[PDB]
């Protein structure tokens, strides 16, 4: 293919160093893009090279290649919120450069480094009826991950990461409900 | 009529004086649009017509890091031939370089073009089937094997055929009021006693555009071209050229001689003849 | 930079729309393209200002039309369900310049029947006391049930005015009967702060979601209201216990 | 390294007229290589504030550049054109004839 | 507008 980049998904945990690497067939290629895409989100130009180069801007270095043929993008100190598509794109020489090719992606998932594990299920009460309750599962550490519901009566959303950034503490949690005891049902 | 946009780039190095002079100029026909001069004050890209102001801060931008990028392999170029010639550090040295399209009338690419030039001798130049090098001497058929392996004739091609077209196209029609009008020369004719035998008619085209006009004499018809002074056009410098064509004739034989104007912007070829 | 209009739009089978695109950054080259799972952007036609449309890898189905710089239309003739997608403009300054800027994405979804548009009804379920003691941190969940097609959009607002901190929404909705085509739809989010601003009463917190559903044009006869585009809120006042 | 001595023209921009406001040209072309001197004279002395065009150069590398100013022509102010280059061994100095 | 990949084509 004319642009080339590593399959993904792409697992790493906070604080590491996310690699991504984009190959490229067309010797004559002059312009070279990094696009960030999040979940539900349009495509963002995150970096553009030009030359035989490093260039850095903040925690992301970009480097070409053009003897080589290759383009990298680095993410250092990896963030839980720099999850997302990444996608190599370089303006196509044939036809006049009037266009851009697109690597196939990769998914980045940063893993968030739960410092105080304190792993627990809640009750929760609905704010108008006194009937209706959900099951939060919470503080669970980023290696666990949560089985999807066994009855078609219980509900079991996917973990999810929220950040209380005025704090700088981070904390994984999953949702349970049916039409059941919260004690049990994330088994 | 056909157009064209040519680029033309100028490096000369300062030994001691810091870095080269380097002075990009763009035309589109006779008509210069854009410069860049190293040694003014903006270090930008800088408009050169009206029509082209309307271009917004991402060209401006895109514009001047290309022209830059011009600049710095010139650079870089300036030692590498120092070093293939056998020159000191101590003397100024030139490196030019031309490209750009033409396309017809209906505006479909002509031709394009890439020359190279080290100290006014021709170096390496791209053929018109933009392919293939041309390399003047040993030191350029060097310039030409990095070049083939690096796909520099295939990168300068998808520009002249692609890029170039589209951009001058864009021009044309931006610019359509000034780069799509044709001036015809304004003409007359003086007549200068030499002595009371001789006379010279002198026969004037003025405020024409574009530059490319053709002034003959004829003697009752015959072309006179040995005996014809001409003038090489040049620029008034308000967009428009000028340009003359002066005969000694004999006296009271003035009736015999015309003055022939073709341009592109005359429904037919003038005939003048005095008074 | 890129607008696009409409950002959603429920489609029923075989009839048509038109996606527009808008951009004022001077651009000469616009591009349509659609995304979906597994494929990734693939474009359906481009255009350069001054010369004719071009087609892209997948044109079929679809028409475009650039009538001036400004503008990049995509039409739908006769809306199939394989055009539910996500649409996504482009624009590039031209030849050369090849950095696109992409608008926000239109979200289509074909439908053979409008009867099974809903829209979701939302809960806010209130901290336990049980993490707020253990804790001293309080997570409330707003739950999102019962909507069609997955078009939604969740939000907390606390005091008036929506917030961007200590909130994570499911990623994708949950499907209400997995064994039904064309399940109603739930999504859950929380909201977590600490336990003091929880306690406060002054404090007011709303968990929004806007749907988008029918519009105004579609005929409706079933009893329930229209299911048009719409917000539908659930809330809680904090309280110290 | 090639060397090309300068052709000059000196010329106004419109037909003069005594005592109308022009502009006064000196077209200089087929130079190499490119650093050159020019200045505008009346009665013999440098006019300041001459402006010019941009180096540009012909098909076959030589240099040209336009320099002028505005003057308003009389019967008897004089006017020319004086250049220096590397390949000149004294100024040459060219005088403006309305009639050329 | 001008070339790309200037800095591609040092001689």
């Amino acid at each position: 293919k004319e642009v080339e980049q590593n399959s993904g998904p792409l697992s790493v945990p906070e604080g590491a160093i996310a690699s991504l690497n984009c190959t490229y067939s067309d010797r004559g290629s002059q312009s070279f893009f990094w696009y960030r895409q999040y979940s539900g989100k349009s495509p963002e130009l995150i970096m553009s090279i030009y030359e035989t180069s490093i260039k850095e801007d903040g925690r992301f270095t970009a480097q070409l290649n053009k003897a080589s043929q290759y383009v990298s993008l680095l993410i250092r100190d990896s963030q839980p919120s720099d999850s997302a598509t990444y996608l190599c794109a370089v303006g196509e020489r044939v036809g006049g450069y009037n266009k851009l090719i697109f690597g196939a992606g990769t998914r980045l998932t940063v893993k968030p480094n739960i410092q105080n594990p304190d792993p627990a299920v809640y009750q929760l009460r609905d704010s108008k009826s006194s009937d209706k309750s959900v099951c939060l599962f919470t503080d669970f550490d980023s290696q666990t991950n949560v089985s999807q519901s066994k009855d078609s009566d219980v509900y079991i959303t996917d973990k999810c990461v929220l950040d209380m950034r005025s704090m700088d503490f981070k904390s994984n949690s999953a949702v349970a409900w049916s039409n059941f005891a919260c004690a049990n049902a994330f088994n | 009529g056909s157009h064209s946009m040519r680029y033309f780039f100028t490096s000369v190095s300062r030994p001691g004086r810091g870095e080269p002079r380097f002075i990009a100029v763009g035309y589109v026909d006779d008509t210069q649009f854009v410069r860049f001069d190293s040694d003014a004050a903006s270090q930008r890209m800088e408009p050169r017509a009206p029509w082209i102001e309307q271009e917004g801060p991402e060209y401006w931008d895109g514009e001047t890091r290309k022209v830059k990028a011009h600049s710095q392999t010139h650079r870089v170029d300036l030692g590498t031939l120092r070093g293939y010639y056998n020159q000191s550090e101590a003397g100024s040295h030139t490196v030019q370089r031309m490209y750009g399209c033409d396309v017809g009338s209906d505006w479909r690419f002509l031709r394009g073009y890439h020359q190279y030039a080290y100290d006014g001798k021709d170096y390496i130049a791209l053929k018109e089937d933009l392919r293939s090098w041309t390399a003047a001497d040993m030191a350029a058929q060097t310039t030409k094997h990095k070049w083939e392996a690096a796909h520099v004739a295939e990168q300068l091609r998808a520009y002249l055929e692609g890029t170039c077209v589209e951009w001058l196209r864009r021009y044309l029609e931006n610019g359509k009021e000034t780069l799509q009008r044709t001036d015809a020369p304004k003409t007359h004719m003086t007549h200068h006693a030499v002595s009371d035998h001789e006379a010279t008619l002198r026969c004037w085209a003025l405020s024409f555009y574009p530059a490319e006009i053709t002034l003959t004499w004829q003697r009752d018809g015959e072309d006179q071209t040995q005996d014809t002074e001409l003038v090489e056009t040049r620029p008034a410098g308000d967009g428009t050229f000028q340009k003359w064509a002066a005969v000694v004739v004999p006296s009271g034989q003035e009736q015999r001689y015309t003055c022939h104007v073709q341009h592109e912007g005359l429904p037919k070829p003038l005939t003048l003849r005095w008074e | 930079g890129v607008t696009q209009t409409p950002k959603f739009r429920v489609l029923k089978t075989g009839q048509s729309m038109t996606l527009q695109c808008a951009q004022d950054m001077n651009h000469n080259s616009m591009y349509w393209y659609r995304q979906d799972p597994g494929m990734g952007l693939r474009l359906i036609h481009y255009s350069r200002w001054g010369w004719e449309t071009a087609k892209g890898e997948v044109p079929d189905g679809y028409n475009v039309s650039r009538l001036k710089k400004q503008n990049f239309l995509l039409g739908l003739e006769s809306a199939a369900p394989s055009q539910t997608s996500v649409y996504f403009c482009a624009s590039s300054y031209g030849s050369g310049y090849n950095a696109q800027t992409f608008g926000p994405g239109t979200r289509l979804t074909v439908l053979e029947d409008l009867k099974n548009v809903f829209p979701p009804e939302v809960a806010v379920f209130e901290p336990s006391e049980a993490e707020i003691s253990h804790t001293q941190k309080a997570t409330l969940v707003c739950l999102a049930t019962g909507f069609y097609p997955d078009h939604v959009e969740l939000s907390w607002w606390v005091n008036g005015k929506e917030v961007h901190s200590g909130v994570c929404t499911d990623p994708q909705p949950l499907k209400e009967q997995p064994a039904l085509n064309d399940s109603r739809y739930a999504l859950s989010s929380r909201l977590r702060v600490s336990a003091t601003f929880w306690q406060d009463p002054r404090n007011h917190f709303r968990c929004q979601v806007q749907f988008y559903g029918l519009s105004e044009n579609d005929e409706w006869t079933q009893d329930r209201a229209k299911p048009v585009t719409q917000i539908v809120s659930a809330e809680a006042w904090g309280r110290a216990d | 390294m090639i060397q090309r001595t300068p052709k000059i023209q000196v010329y106004s921009r419109h037909p003069a007229e005594n005592g109308k406001s022009n502009f006064l040209n000196c077209y200089v072309s087929g130079f190499h290589p490119s650093d050159i001197e020019v200045d505008l004279l009346k009665n013999g002395e440098r006019i300041e504030k001459v402006e010019h065009s941009d180096l540009s150069f012909s098909k076959d590398w030589s240099f040209y550049l336009l320099y002028y100013t505005e003057f308003t022509p009389t019967e008897k102010d004089e006017y020319a054109c004086r250049v220096n280059h590397v390949t000149l061994s004294q100024p040459k100095i060219v005088k403006w004839d309305r009639d050329m | 507008s001008l070339a790309g990949g200037l800095d591609d084509m040092k001689a």
